[PDB]
């Protein structure tokens, strides 16, 4: 899978239509699929390797786990409610906006 | 134990006096006049599926919406420390029991009738310097409070540890199964009503586990192949009495604690929860935790009624507040039978299938509640329907988040 | 007793509750409010009588002694014995009482295969596993009780003040023991030491008051002494009930649907905190004790006979149909009872346990000519009866019948192979025997065989259509096999009973096929074959009197085709034992049920391929021989009673049905066998080193492998102590102990259709908790078997003359020499001792086979030495004695039993040991015995006495604490009370509910004492009224 | 069908939903002969009052 | 046989392509949304490039996509 996740809308069965991308306070949840957790570990993986120069020098703030931007939520996650409909994906691991952002 | 309990009074919905008049307080059921320990009293004696609900009283909460205005109507103390009276009616002494008419010699001062009066409990002394007498009075308020902060439904709340089910949970626990939720929300209601009990009590960490271990069931997610810690709810057909729970007992696979605690408010924006015995007594069935253990935190006032708009300690805005997701009866049992074919339970033709005999039955629930608002309107006196208006019914909010938040609590 | 009475409203009157038993109930419930506890501190050796010192308590001027908590005196054991403290009405009868370590124990480990050769002294080696398991399996159902609340009283003793302790009216003796700790009066000695320790909160009831209904709790917390084993398995009894609970509220429904509506109740029940209706069985467990039933009657008849005239009374005693041939005789005589009958619709009810076949008289002899009138009568009779049977072999045998009297006017070819025209009727009874002209009319000529060609197109195209319809309610859990959840098949096409008109009375199933037979044969006896012996004015008296019965007004084929289906369809709830049927296939040949068959294991892992004994029999189900003669008449006269309201009748008939709670005593022993047999199939399956998986936690006990024929006597000693515990009636499990393999592995009925098809119902029984403790009662015996006196690892036997300090159970010292050490040799089978002539000393055989010498040290496997006691007592066990020889017996486990000595009594112990030795041979060793010193409390001068015996594992774990009553003790093996066995009591750590079972039965627990009520419903019925 | 703590016993009405006595009620002749029994104990002393 | 990645790919390229559904219903075109479950299958067996070393990675229900579908 990929693209933002959706989940069910509105009364009636889940189908294509039903679904809505599940956004709210803290944006909308992106998938992170299995290669794009590659890229973001192995950017983090190279800054904690500089962990002791961050403590030397009282910046940084421990180190950067990815799964702390990430989530656990569930549902159907597509481009398009269509599409979506074929990827129904459970407790997967999503990025919400606003933590795409930090 | 605990003392301390922060009210609210239901609202007018634009109405005069509060929505109840003289008859109500000589027709509940159980004690006389006493609207203490009364919700499941006409339900004490069961006599077979068929909803409880005569002609003054069209529908299931019925008997308590009744109550709610009733209730609020006379309560002065807690929110301004005298006992008033209302048309004429007061509490016998400062236990506050049933209701008679207004003594005569030295009557109590007249009641100024005001909307949403904010319940501080604390201003009346005579409260915790007699708990363990008037202590049922704090439960029911306390009902009366997660009623009012919502113009759809009873707003209770879930919770769910990080960690397993403790040692002494799984053994009490392990003597409610053959019981209907309809009788769960009866023997929990009953059991936090009439002694001051503690905020660790064994029989309050399991009845609110048991709770939300209803609520996965509700969902789906808690099904016959997936225990939460061998509890779950097997339902029936939908046109065969959906109202059947029961906490069936098995030793399938077990789900897994979450990586952290998923406290989080519940509610029930379609009207439906009014005629649907099932539905008021899972909320009832939670009310009776945050009874005896006060709000975890604070409610959001992310949509809510026009009234529970930044209550003193009930509905906040800030941080300190837990999100309240709330759902729609046919859509949620839409995507409980959706749970159901994904792990093989029912056939795939059967998923069709369950959607068409639940969908006609909540709509016998929809003919019936629209069918009574008209003959009972609003201005007329009472509130035995609370006007939901024939708009609604259907607009499911974010019921898609509430089972997102179901899969999040059982991993 | 669910239901108690039935007051009808319209009629107004209380209908109260009441080869084959009459099935009652399993005594589901149990329940005393003393101690919830079987291990007992039973105090062994008595306390040296000291000078009591601190005396009891003073009140003011009185003083106020209090029994000692614990056992006090030399050495207090933890001796098991179930319900020691039990307080309450009854009890299982089935029990574990276990004397001190001191005495024999070995005959609780005596059932399975020791009876009978075994000396009362000595156990079986060999079938130990098997008699332990058997042993601990009457250590749960002994077990297996509700914990009643009794009624508590606020302590005011000081240091427990406030809190509320339990009462104990039957004898206040407990109340001491109950609570350790409540009261303790300061006098320093080791037990009053340890009880100082003890929480005062721990102490009482923990919760508050909770669902106080009235003015009793619900359910209270007692936290009184209850060892974690006995309840854990109590807290397992506890939920095998609530599992078996039935929401007393749809009861209303499920009589209503079970029913069809047209007996409609309400039954008012007042719902409680608690409440207790065992009462409901799953359609997963019901299928068990389907299949199980399917076992006891095997292929014997006689068994499921009593089944179908159980139906058969009910049937006809509540049918609107009443059978009487004045109208068909009359009609008939101008122009010239019936078991049968009612034994062949209750017939239908078991097609599949037993089918109803055409008793053989009827048939018309294969030789015989269709000229002979009685023969084409006989005939004639087999015809307008043949669908009236369940054999799926009727309609061929009723068309061959035809086909074997005009064998010469109509002679046609028979496919079947080995197989002509003139083959005795009733000889077809295979799909495969079927004639393919039969199979297809077209194969027979029109003109050359017209008759044939016509009657099997009268057949092919009239024979009744099979159908259905539901039955029961749906709450209620199938309980069916073959065919779908509660929901029958019927033999002929059913309908709503509608509106009796002349329409419905004519155009039934079998209105047709009575009417159209008759019409068939009318014009074979106007054959002109038949003019051969059948005279002109004859000729036509037979064509008068087979349109009589044609034309007669029968409504009984009304009945059969929309009153009989709404009486089965009910009548099919309210039995006991629920309907067992395969389905019915008119034609269709190659899908006809040939067999019928239990499996004790799917064939696939079936090691010795043993089919099930039915396959014998030729029909797939009990061959029940009806005569046809007989049902033809019962068919051909009907009459209802004339004023009949359905909506009326059939109301006041199934009332008096549902007012006997026969529908709930199903539910009942259906869960019990589900737990017997979980538990059986487990108990036989553990002690076979292979088959069916179940966790073995006496893995480690020696059992040989049990086979086929020793399984059985495991198999009765299960199936007998469940009947024992919960008092059965009739069979239950011990079908799966008669014959065959007891080992089960898991049931399955399946049956193979002619087409070579196989369908198969598997039917494994869902968690059995009553075996789900069992289990966990098995994992503890590992870890506390001393407590059951059986001690693991092996026994040394080298002598020591020490005169200082010994403990044969755990012995400090060193093990003497390990098994593959140096210079140890193990003895060789039979260990031959071989006398060597001259000066040469006799030397014992060698395991390597090579004789060597005795004096040194050996390893004797128990099996050797107990086929040569004799050898060894006169050879090695001398030169034991002489500190010469080191011999190192090898027991996995057993049964020890130690005596305790004046350590100042200077003792030699050979003797009390070759009283040992004396009476082990092959079939059984006796109780292995210790000398241990009794504890001396001040110093003194110990006696020199030489030792033989001690084990290599430590095993005085059973051992609870030594000298309670003193600051502490001087010589023999002194032991504190430990604080591990009361992590409840003791340590401020302890959580609610938290055992340690596996590993380590904890005593001061925290129960959770149940107050059950058992509502009895008794409601009012009001039938459907006309309309 | 009774009702528990003081309310008023529902008389079951046609469509299958136990309505209360204190009305106007149709009696299908049939349904009361194979009633009274109930008739007389429930409705009658309300139609008296 | 089709790795975890190289799924990513087909699923990327697809992702771009159903982005575009507004503009394909609207013009009549297009098909519907195009899921990639569509042109895989789960057969089970030993994947590898030769008999030798396709026998060490034994897959069960893996998701291969057949030649006339790595086509469409």
């Amino acid at each position: 899978p990929t693209g933002k996740l959706w989940r069910p809308v509105g009364t009636s069965v889940a189908t294509i239509d039903s679904l809505a991308i599940v956004s709210d306070r803290f944006g909308q949840y992106s998938f992170v699929n299995e290669g794009m957790r590659e890229t973001f570990s192995k950017a983090l993986f190279d800054i904690n390797m500089w962990q002791p120069l961050f403590q030397a020098t009282k910046t940084g703030c421990g180190p950067i786990v990815l799964s702390s931007f990430t989530t656990t939520t569930s549902g159907y996650v597509g481009a398009t409610a269509g599409d979506a409909l074929d990827n129904p994906v459970t407790n997967g691991v999503f990025i919400s906006t606003v933590q795409i952002m930090n | 134990a605990q003392r301390q309990f922060f009210g609210l009074t239901y609202n007018f919905y634009g109405q005069p006096a509060p929505l109840f008049d003289l008859n109500d307080l000589q027709e509940l059921a159980g004690c006389y006049a006493r609207p203490w320990t009364s919700r499941f009293s006409h339900l004490a004696i069961s006599t077979g599926s068929l909803p409880v609900w005569s002609a003054r009283y069209p529908s299931v909460a019925s008997r308590n919406i009744v109550v709610n205005t009733l209730l609020g109507a006379h309560l002065n103390p807690f929110a301004g420390g005298q006992i008033t009276s209302h048309q004429g009616i007061t509490w016998r002494d400062p236990v506050l029991s049933s209701l008679a008419p207004v003594p005569a010699i030295q009557p109590p001062p007249v009641w100024a009738v005001a909307e949403n009066v904010l319940l501080d409990s604390n201003n009346y002394p005579t409260y915790v310097l007699n708990l363990s007498s008037m202590w049922p009075i704090n439960q029911d308020v306390h009902i009366m409070t997660m009623w009012a902060l919502s113009d759809q439904g009873p707003i209770y709340h879930l919770e769910v540890p990080v960690d397993p089910m403790p040692a002494a949970t799984t053994a009490a626990l392990m003597a409610y199964t053959g019981v209907p939720i309809a009788h769960l929300a009866q023997t929990a209601y009953r059991f936090a009503g009439q002694l001051p009990q503690s905020p660790d009590s064994t029989m309050v960490s399991t009845i609110r586990w048991l709770s939300a271990i209803w609520f996965g069931s509700l969902t789906g997610r808690l099904n016959r192949s997936r225990t939460c810690n061998g509890f779950y709810f097997e339902f029936a057909k939908p046109a065969l009495n959906p109202d059947q729970a029961v906490l069936k007992w098995n030793d399938g696979a077990r789900a897994a604690p979450p990586a952290a605690a998923q406290s989080s408010y519940i509610r029930c924006i379609s009207p439906h929860w009014q005629h649907q015995i099932v539905e008021v007594a899972g909320a009832l069935m939670s009310q009776s935790v945050t009874a005896v253990t006060g709000l975890p935190a604070l409610i959001d006032e992310a949509t809510l009624p026009a009234w529970s708009q930044g209550v003193a300690n009930l509905t906040g805005n800030g941080q300190g507040v837990v999100p309240c997701l709330d759902y729609n009866p046919v859509p949620m049992a839409a995507a409980r039978h959706l749970q159901w074919r994904q792990d093989g339970l029912i056939t795939a033709a059967q998923e069709a299938q369950l959607n068409n005999d639940y969908t006609a039955y909540a709509l016998t629930i929809e003919r019936h509640l629209t069918a009574m608002l008209v003959a009972n309107p609003i201005a007329a006196g009472r509130m035995p329907i609370q006007p939901f208006n024939a708009a609604d019914f259907g607009q499911a909010g974010q019921t898609a988040a509430a089972v997102a938040l179901a899969q999040a609590m059982f991993v | 007793n669910a239901i108690r009475s039935f007051l009808t409203a319209w009629d107004d009157i209380r209908i109260l509750s009441p080869d084959s038993a009459v099935a009652n109930g399993p005594e589901l419930i149990i329940e005393d409010t003393g101690l919830c506890t079987s291990f007992m501190l039973l105090d062994n050796i008595p306390s040296a009588h000291l000078t009591k010192e601190l005396i009891g308590f003073t009140w003011f001027m009185q003083m106020y002694q209090m029994t000692p908590p614990l056992p006090e005196g030399a050495v207090n054991r933890i001796v098991c014995m179930t319900n020691w403290a039990s307080l309450g009405d009854e009890g299982r009868g089935l029990e574990v009482r276990l004397p001190p370590p001191t005495d024999s124990s070995v005959h609780a480990y005596k059932t399975v295969l020791s009876r009978g050769y075994i000396d009362n002294a000595q156990f079986n080696p060999l079938a130990l596993r098997s008699n332990v398991l058997l042993m601990l399996l009457q250590f749960t159902l002994s077990n297996l009780k509700i914990n009643k609340s009794s009624t508590f009283t606020s302590d005011v003793t000081t240091i427990t003040s406030g809190r509320m302790i339990r009462a104990f009216e039957g004898r206040p003796e407990l109340l001491a023991l109950a609570y350790p700790g409540r009261a303790v009066l300061p006098t320093q000695t080791k037990n009053a030491q340890f009880l100082s320790t003890a929480i005062a909160d721990r102490i009482g009831r923990l919760d508050r008051a909770n669902l106080i209904g009235g003015e009793v709790s619900a359910m209270v917390e007692c936290m009184e002494l209850c060892d974690a084993l006995t309840l854990h398995i109590r807290e397992t009894y506890i939920m095998l009930l609530r599992s078996m609970h039935q929401d007393p509220t749809q009861i209303v429904q499920i009589v209503n649907e079970c029913a069809n509506n047209l007996l409609n109740s309400t039954i008012p029940i007042s719902l409680r905190p608690t409440i207790l209706c065992p009462w409901f069985a799953s359609s997963e467990d019901l299928r068990l004790q389907q299949v199980m039933h399917l076992v006891n009657i095997s292929s014997n008849t006689a068994a499921a006979l009593p089944l179908v005239e159980a139906l058969s009374t009910l049937l006809r005693s509540v049918t609107p149909l009443v059978l009487d041939p004045t109208v068909l005789t009359n009609a008939i005589t101008t122009i010239s009872d019936y078991a049968a009958f009612w034994k062949c619709i209750a017939s239908w009810a078991y097609n599949g346990l037993v089918t109803t076949v055409l008793s053989e008289d009827a048939f018309p002899d294969s030789s015989q000519s269709i000229t002979h009138l009685p023969s084409m009568w006989k005939c004639l009779f087999l015809t307008l009866a043949g669908p009236m049977t369940s054999d799926p072999h009727s309609p061929v045998k009723v068309f061959m019948a035809l086909a074997n009297l005009l064998a010469q006017p109509e002679p046609i070819a028979i496919g079947v192979p080995g197989m002509h025209q003139t083959t005795p009727a009733s000889q077809f009874s295979h799909p495969g025997v079927w004639p393919p002209g039969f199979l297809n009319p077209q194969l027979i000529n029109p003109q050359q065989a017209p008759l044939l060609r016509a009657f099997a197109e009268h057949i092919r195209a009239n024979w009744p259509q099979p159908s259905e319809f539901g039955y029961g309610s749906t709450l209620q859990g199938s309980a069916n096999l073959f065919i779908p959840s509660n929901r029958m098949v019927y033999p002929w096409p059913n309908q709503p009973l509608p509106r009796l008109t002349v329409a419905p009375t004519y155009d039934s199933a079998m209105s047709n096929w009575i009417s159209t037979t008759i019409a068939f044969f009318i014009r074979v006896v106007n054959s002109v074959n038949m003019t051969a012996t059948v005279n002109d004015l004859t000729r036509r008296t037979m064509t008068g009197v087979m349109t009589a019965m044609r034309q007669v007004k029968t409504m009984t084929p009304f009945y059969i085709q929309h009153m009989c289906p709404t009486e089965l369809s009910v009548l099919a709830s309210v039995t006991v034992t629920p309907p067992f049927q395969v389905p019915f296939t008119r034609l269709v040949q190659n899908d006809v049920i040939t067999n019928v068959l239990v499996a004790r294991v799917d064939p696939a892992q079936r090691g010795d391929a043993a089919v099930d004994i039915r396959a014998t029999h030729a029909t797939f189900a009990a061959a029940l021989p009806v005569d046809p003669a007989a049902i033809v008449v019962a068919m051909l006269c009907g009459q209802t009673e004339t004023n009949l309201i359905p909506s009326h009748h059939y109301g006041k008939a199934f009332a008096p049905l549902f007012a006997s709670n026969a529908m709930f005593t199903r539910n009942q022993r259906a869960v019990i066998t589900r737990e017997a047999f979980v538990c059986a199939r487990s108990a036989v399956a553990q002690c076979q080193d292979a088959g069916f998986l179940v966790p073995r936690p006496l893995d480690a006990l020696r059992q040989f492998d049990v086979t086929s024929a020793a399984a059985a006597e495991i198999m009765h000693a299960v199936n007998d102590a469940f009947k024992t515990a919960f008092d059965l009636d009739g069979a239950l499990l011990d079908g799966l102990a008669l014959y065959g393999d007891p080992r089960i592995a898991d049931l399955s009925a399946a049956y193979l259709q002619y087409g070579g098809n196989v369908v198969r119902e598997h039917v494994p029984p869902g968690p059995s908790h009553i075996h789900r403790a069992l289990q966990q009662v098995e994992s503890t015996f590992m870890a506390e078997m001393n407590l059951f006196n059986v001690a693991r690892g092996n026994l040394y036997l080298v002598q020591t003359a020490t005169n200082g300090n010994w403990s044969p159970m755990a012995p400090v010292a060193a093990p003497p020499f390990v098994r593959g050490g140096p210079n140890v040799r193990v003895v060789g089978r039979f260990g031959t001792i071989v006398p060597r002539p001259n000066g040469l000393e006799p030397q014992l055989i060698d395991d390597g086979n090579v004789p060597r010498d005795i004096a040194g040290d050996w390893v004797y496997p128990s099996d050797v030495l107990q086929v040569s006691v004799a050898v060894f007592r006169d050879y090695v066990w001398p030169m034991v004695k002489a500190g010469r020889t080191r011999v190192l017996v090898e027991l996995g486990h057993y049964v020890y039993t130690l005596h305790y000595y004046d350590p100042q009594i200077s003792l030699d112990e050979a003797p009390i040991l070759e009283e040992w030795l004396s009476k082990i041979n092959p079939a059984g060793i006796p109780p292995v015995p210790f000398c241990i010193p009794i504890p001396q409390v001040y110093p003194c001068i110990t006696a020199r006495r030489v030792h033989y015996a001690f084990t290599s594992e430590n095993n005085n774990d059973s051992l609870f604490s030594t000298n309670a009553a003193s600051i502490d003790t001087a010589f023999g093996e002194n032991a504190a009370v430990s604080p591990l066995r009361w992590p409840g009591l003791v340590d401020p750590n302890y959580r609610v509910g938290t055992n340690d079972l596996p590993n380590r039965i904890t005593l001061y627990n925290s129960l959770y004492r149940y107050n059950f009520t058992y509502p009895t419903l008794d409601g009012i019925m009001y039938v459907r009224s006309a309309t």
